[PDB]
């Protein structure tokens, strides 16, 4: 698959921005050694203090019971 | 209206003058003030 998508979430001083990209890659299992510069998408001014977050997936079976990377930051 | 610790979202400007070009005058570009000769540039900028 020649499709790599990367997203960046930040939450500072009441401003919310999202940095996104689509790019083609060709490697068997994980990220290649190539380099490129990400671009911002949209600025959101609500600025809610976010502590816990969840993602979404696509699936068919409605079994309701009541590959993504995540890293930390240093200033 | 409220003045709590939050970014300002709603306010409206008013039309004052018309566009000017190629003469060194002061300008207010998105809150940035400066004075210079405006000359068309051939450099390609990033969309953001």
């Amino acid at each position: 698959f020649k499709n790599l998508r990367e997203f960046v979430f930040k939450n500072i001083d009441g401003y919310f921005k999202i940095y996104s990209k689509h790019t083609p890659i060709n490697l068997v299992r994980d990220l290649p050694q190539g380099f490129s510069a990400l671009e911002p998408l949209v600025d959101l001014p609500i600025g809610i203090n976010i502590t816990r977050f969840q993602t979404l997936l696509a699936l068919h079976r409605s079994y309701l019971t009541p590959a993504y990377y995540v890293g930390y930051l240093q200033p | 209206f409220e003045l709590l610790h939050a970014p300002a979202t709603v306010c409206g400007p008013k039309k004052s003058t018309n566009l000017v070009k190629n003469k060194c005058v002061n300008f207010n570009f998105n809150g940035l003030t400066g004075t210079g000769v405006l000359t068309e540039s051939n450099k390609k900028f990033l969309p953001f």
